[PDB]
């Protein structure tokens, strides 16, 4: 009935499945909008940062594709977006990430409809990993890909943000 | 009707004292849960005031931006530390808290699950109803007259420059 | 009651309050007795407040001139709003935005006054504030909402006859034994 | 299913979002819309006067473009939170 990351505030009763929950949510997003959506963008919102705070810290770190290619030489993780859209790069990334997201569009319009979908579940489990599983075992892994994802999203954030203002690479 | 649906009709003698002139409690019976969560804010915030501006007067923290010889009493701490970063600093985060925690509060408030005032600080808090209500007339006698104590020192700081 | 000076009953020689229900033509077109009510007393609160802002701003004789040091400085109050709005106008600005959200507030809560269906008496704006219908008895606060009504009256006639001298230059005789 | 009767609208007319959201968030909203169209309206007055950025439509920025869409947005977010205080929240 009372919310456990905020004891003092009620429970927002939308959150009682959904294996991350701590009954945070204090403005009630889940009141007002779908929580199939709002997980939906929590977890597309959490892989993506961490594949972003890694590819950072990499490229910040050394670590070029060998043999470079023209025009991103010297180039940090701060200056590599404009230098990659000039060489090609990130042309052929926004066409192929256009085209998942265009198919992921119809698996999150049908599954607001109905249909049973999970938020954040595509077929990719290509390295088994979940072979007959239990429901227990699988909510634990669940929510192991939700914290470390929003432990990446406040984690980019930071990163991208010391990085330009203070004008630094990643070991500050 | 606010006298039994709350507490804090007292004086400074505790004897029992139904202050409200304007009956602004009876005018607006509807905010009078509103009047009390920001009578709590303002006397909280008030006596963390009169606290901060005289333990300023003799200790800053140690960096160079916050030293003596920058800011010289203690009135000086609001217009030099604006562009400086510090109250921006406190700005975001007090505005931040107020935005995510304490307007979600008072609308519980409103729909009447959570108490005026309550933020959570339950670990020190006596049980026994009216124990704890001492405790709120405590906090509120303390709190009433931090709001004439920040008023005061704030104002002959400015007129005669001395420091306490 | 409030009907002393135009008799013992009410007043309303173009039965102006009647048109509503006086045929069928024109469906809540006009107003009905709310709306009408809440008008009279809102059109008499803005003069109320208006003649004495030219009684306290003129600088001539019998009119007190108060002045606020810092505000523009243009004694004829046809012109003193052009200069405010130029001059101060974050300070215009927080007073029209005071205004808009009173007067859509004043509406807001309750219904439609136009078709007699509000649900608040006309007049009353929740701006008590200091007492005073819970403290004065039944008949003292409707003995004084007779007298802001007819304050109020008496000052739109007054507004109305300073409209008039700007207009016409010769409308009110008695506005020229006071120079 | 959408007619309806008296003199407010239930609040299913507001889609299925702004239904469950309480009339004073969303008067809140309509202020800050508001707000920020007017300061989109201003600014970019300011900027199409300003002699070294106003050529060739250098006074469109697309923050002021996308703020100046507010205007719209708190017409109707007031009327809506008008709604949601007439059916209760
Ligand atoms: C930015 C993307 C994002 C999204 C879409 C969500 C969405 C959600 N979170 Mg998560 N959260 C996030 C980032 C996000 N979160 C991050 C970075 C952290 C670490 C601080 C958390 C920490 C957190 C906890 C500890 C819990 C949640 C919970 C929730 C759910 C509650 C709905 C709600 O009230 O807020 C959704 C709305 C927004 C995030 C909008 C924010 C934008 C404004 C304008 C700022 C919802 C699925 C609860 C849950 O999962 O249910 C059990 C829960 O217990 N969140
Ligand atoms: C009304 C609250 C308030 C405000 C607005 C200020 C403001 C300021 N203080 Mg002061 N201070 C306060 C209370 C306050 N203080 C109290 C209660 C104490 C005694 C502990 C102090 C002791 C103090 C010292 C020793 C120094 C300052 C200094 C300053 C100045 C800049 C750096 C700073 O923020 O100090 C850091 C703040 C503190 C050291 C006080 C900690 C805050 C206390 C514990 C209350 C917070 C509890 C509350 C739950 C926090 C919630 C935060 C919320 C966002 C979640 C700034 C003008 C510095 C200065 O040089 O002045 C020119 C400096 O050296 N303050
Ligand atoms: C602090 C920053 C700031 C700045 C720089 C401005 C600047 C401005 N504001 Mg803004 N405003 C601010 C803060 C600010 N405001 C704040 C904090 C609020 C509250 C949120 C507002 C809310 C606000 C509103 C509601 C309005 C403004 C308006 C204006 C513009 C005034 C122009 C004007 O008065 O011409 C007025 C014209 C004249 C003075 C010339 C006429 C003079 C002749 C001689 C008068 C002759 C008599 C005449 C015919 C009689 C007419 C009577 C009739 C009006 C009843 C100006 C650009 C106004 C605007 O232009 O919006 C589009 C406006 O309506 N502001
Ligand atoms: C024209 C469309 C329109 C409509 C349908 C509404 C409807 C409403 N307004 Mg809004 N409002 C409007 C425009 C409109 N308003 C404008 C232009 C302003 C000034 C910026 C406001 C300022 C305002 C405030 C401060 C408040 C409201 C409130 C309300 C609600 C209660 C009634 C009331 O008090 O408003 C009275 C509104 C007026 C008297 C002004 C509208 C008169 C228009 C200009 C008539 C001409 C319409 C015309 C045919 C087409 C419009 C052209 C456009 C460019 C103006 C109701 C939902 C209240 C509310 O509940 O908010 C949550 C409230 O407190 N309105
Ligand atoms: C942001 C907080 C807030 C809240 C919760 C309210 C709430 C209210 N105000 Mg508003 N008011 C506010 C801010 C607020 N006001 C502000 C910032 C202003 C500008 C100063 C006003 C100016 C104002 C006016 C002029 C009026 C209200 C009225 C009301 C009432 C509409 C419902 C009602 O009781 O009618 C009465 C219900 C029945 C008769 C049944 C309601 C209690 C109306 C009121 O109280 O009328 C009696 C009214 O006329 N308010
Ligand atoms: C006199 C002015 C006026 C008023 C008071 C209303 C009132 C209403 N409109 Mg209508 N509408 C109007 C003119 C008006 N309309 C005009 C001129 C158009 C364009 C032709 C529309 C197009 C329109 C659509 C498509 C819909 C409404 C809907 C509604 C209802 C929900 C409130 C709302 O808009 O959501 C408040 C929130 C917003 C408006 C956010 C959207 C931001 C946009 C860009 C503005 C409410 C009864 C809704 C409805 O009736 O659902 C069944 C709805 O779906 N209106
Ligand atoms: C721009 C202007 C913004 C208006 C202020 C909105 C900020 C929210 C706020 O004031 O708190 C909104 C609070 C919420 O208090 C109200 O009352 C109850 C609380 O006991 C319930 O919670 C109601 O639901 C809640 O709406 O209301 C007030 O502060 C009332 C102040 C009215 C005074 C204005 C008249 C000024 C003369
Ligand atoms: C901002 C997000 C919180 C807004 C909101 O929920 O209002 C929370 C509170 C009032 O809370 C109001 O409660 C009412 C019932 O009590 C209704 O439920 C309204 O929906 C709710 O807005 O608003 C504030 O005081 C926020 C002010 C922040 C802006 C200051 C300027
Ligand atoms: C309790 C709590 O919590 O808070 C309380 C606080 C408070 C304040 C007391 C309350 C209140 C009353 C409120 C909120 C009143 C608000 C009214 C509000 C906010 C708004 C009307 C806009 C009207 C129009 C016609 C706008 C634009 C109309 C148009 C046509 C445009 O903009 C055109 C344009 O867009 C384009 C098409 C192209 C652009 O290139 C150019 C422009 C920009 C020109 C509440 C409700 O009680 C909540
Ligand atoms: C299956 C169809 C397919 C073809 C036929 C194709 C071809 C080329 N790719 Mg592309 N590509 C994808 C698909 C395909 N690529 C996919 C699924 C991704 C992940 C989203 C992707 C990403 C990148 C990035 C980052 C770069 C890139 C490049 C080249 C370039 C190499 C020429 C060479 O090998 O000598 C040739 C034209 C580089 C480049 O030089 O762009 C100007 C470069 O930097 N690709
Ligand atoms: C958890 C996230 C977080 C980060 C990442 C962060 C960062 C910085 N803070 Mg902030 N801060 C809080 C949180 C965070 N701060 C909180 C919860 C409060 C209490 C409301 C708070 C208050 C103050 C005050 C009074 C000052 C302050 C400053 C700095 C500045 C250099 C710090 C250093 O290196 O010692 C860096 C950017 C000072 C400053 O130099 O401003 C120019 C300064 O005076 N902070």
């Amino acid at each position: 009935k009372q919310s456990q990351a905020l004891p003092f505030l009620p429970y927002p009763e939308n959150l009682s499945g959904y294996v991350g929950d701590a009954g945070f949510d204090p403005l009630r997003f889940s009141d007002y909008f779908p929580m199939d959506y709002l997980r939906e963008a929590e977890i597309k919102h959490g892989r993506i940062c961490m594949l972003a705070t890694v590819g950072w810290i990499a490229v910040d770190m050394g670590l070029r594709v060998y043999p470079v290619p023209a025009g991103l030489e010297g180039v940090t993780a701060a200056t590599a977006h404009d230098a990659s859209v000039a060489q090609g790069g990130l042309g052929q990334v926004f066409g192929w990430v256009a085209v998942a997201e265009m198919a992921s569009w119809i698996g999150v319009s049908q599954m607001l409809q109905g249909s049973g979908r999970e938020p954040g579940y595509f077929g990719f489990d290509p390295l088994g990993l979940m072979k007959g599983k239990s429901e227990a075992e699988v909510n634990n892994m669940k929510l192991k890909e939700i914290k470390n994802g929003r432990l990446a999203m406040l984690a980019f954030s930071g990163i991208c943000t010391q990085s330009v203002l203070f004008d630094k690479t990643f070991p500050f | 009707s606010v006298f039994d649906n709350y507490v804090g009709a007292k004086d400074f003698r505790g004897a029992e004292f139904k202050f409200d002139p304007l009956k602004l409690s009876e005018t607006y019976e509807p905010f009078q849960g509103w009047f009390r969560e920001s009578e709590l804010r303002h006397g909280r915030t008030a006596m963390l005031a009169v606290v901060g501006y005289i333990a300023t007067d003799f200790v800053r923290i140690p960096g160079e931006m916050y030293s003596f010889e920058a800011i010289p009493k203690s009135a000086d701490a609001h217009d030099a530390l604006i562009a400086s970063g510090p109250m921006s600093q406190l700005l975001l985060w007090i505005g931040l808290f107020d935005l995510v925690v304490t307007a979600p509060a008072v609308q519980a408030m409103g729909k009447g699950e959570r108490e005026p005032g309550d933020f959570g600080l339950k670990w020190f808090a006596p049980s026994s109803k009216d124990a704890f209500d001492k405790k709120r007339e405590a906090e509120l006698l303390n709190g009433r007259l931090a709001m004439f104590a920040i008023g005061g020192i704030a104002t002959q700081s400015v007129l005669n420059g001395h420091g306490f | 009651t409030g009907f002393e000076e135009v008799g013992g009953k009410p007043w309303d020689p173009l039965s102006l309050g009647k048109l509503e229900d006086a045929n069928d033509t024109f469906p809540n077109m006009f107003p009905k007795s709310q709306y009408l009510q809440e008008s009279e007393i809102k059109h008499g609160r803005m003069c109320m407040l208006a003649w004495t802002g030219v009684w306290a701003t003129h600088v001539g004789g019998m009119g007190l001139g108060m002045h606020i040091p810092g505000m523009p400085v243009e004694s004829d109050w046809t012109k003193a709003l052009g200069v405010f709005a130029a001059e101060q106008p974050a300070l215009f600005g927080a007073i029209l935005l005071f205004i808009s959200i009173a007067e859509g507030e004043s509406v807001g809560h309750s219904g439609d006054n136009w078709r007699n269906m509000s649900t608040k008496e006309p007049g009353n704006l929740g701006f008590d504030w200091m007492g005073l219908t819970k403290k004065l008895s039944e008949e003292k606060v409707a003995r004084y909402k007779i007298v802001e009504l007819k304050n109020g009256r008496a000052a739109m006639i007054a507004m109305a006859s300073l409209f008039a001298m700007e207009a016409i230059p010769g409308s009110v005789p008695i506005m020229n034994v006071f120079n | 299913d959408m007619t309806w009767e008296g003199e407010y609208p239930p609040s299913k007319v507001l889609g299925p979002i702004m239904s469950k959201m309480p009339s004073g968030l969303l008067g809140l909203i309509s202020i800050a819309c508001a707000a920020v169209c007017a300061y989109s309206i201003a600014q970019s007055g300011v900027l199409q006067q300003q002699p070294g950025a106003y050529e060739n439509g250098s006074w469109v920025k697309w923050y002021y473009v996308l703020g100046s869409f507010g205007g719209p947005l708190a017409w109707g977010t007031h009327v809506a939170s008008w709604i949601q205080r007439k059916n209760g929240m």
